[PDB]
């Protein structure tokens, strides 16, 4: 795994073209994060 | 050592928790190739992962962020979709579950957008679809995502495309 740049946790994603898209975040850790909830699910085929 | 426990629906932990899922869906500029052709979601379970020692594991790093940049872990909650979801919530996020091709290096990647985190259910791309219909659109086969409580620390700011 790669590290995050020096002086850094983490590498934030901030979209710059399409003004829909919310952040994208990378950690180089995996102790970094932990897995709250496990949400089951089926995507919905539009009307 | 882990144990899954059920929210019911009438539970505002189930209701707040599906609010964020539902609420940052948005449509993706490969016009639902990756992940499916879909507005929303059928929510069909909620459980919260319990696991002492991958929740100390954590705490443990987050204070050492927190005490490297002025008492702040700048904590999120995020989406994360993978093949190996089954893996992370026995055993923790590890290398095996990084990106190695991704857009800022080999790290693991999280989403607020939970329809970004979709395109991932399946592999990166998506991969084949659905194990049982090899279908990245599939509207049957049931889908697993995962909602992480996430320490960013500082984090560096990369604006991109
Ligand atoms: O949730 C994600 C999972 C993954 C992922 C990538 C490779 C292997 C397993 C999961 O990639 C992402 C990339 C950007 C993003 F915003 C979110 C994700
Ligand atoms: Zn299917």
């Amino acid at each position: 795994m790669a590290h995050s740049p020096p002086g850094h946790h983490s590498v934030t994603g901030r979209p710059s073209v399409n003004g829909l898209a919310l952040a994208e975040y990378v950690i180089y850790r995996g102790e970094q994060a932990y897995p709250e909830y496990l949400i089951t699910y089926q995507i919905m085929r539009p009307e | 050592g882990t144990i899954l426990i059920d929210l019911s629906p009438d539970d505002k932990e189930f209701q707040s928790v599906e609010e964020e899922m539902q609420s940052t869906v948005r449509e993706h500029r490969d016009g639902g190739h990756a992940g499916g052709i879909f507005n929303r979601y059928n929510i069909l379970k909620i459980q919260k992962v319990c696991n002492k020692k991958l929740w100390e594991r954590y705490t443990h790093r987050r204070k050492e962020v927190s005490e490297e940049n002025h008492n702040h872990a700048n904590e999120r909650m995020l989406f994360h979709g993978s093949p190996f979801v089954n893996a992370i919530i026995h055993k923790g996020f590890d290398e095996r579950h990084a990106y190695i091709g991704g857009m800022f290096g080999a790290g693991i990647y999280f989403a607020e957008n939970s329809s970004k985190s979709n395109q991932y259910v399946y592999g990166i791309g998506g991969g084949t679809g659905c194990p049982v219909h090899k279908d990245r659109s599939c509207y049957i086969c049931h889908r697993q995502l995962l909602f992480c409580r996430v320490t960013l620390g500082k984090s560096f700011l990369q604006f991109s495309a």
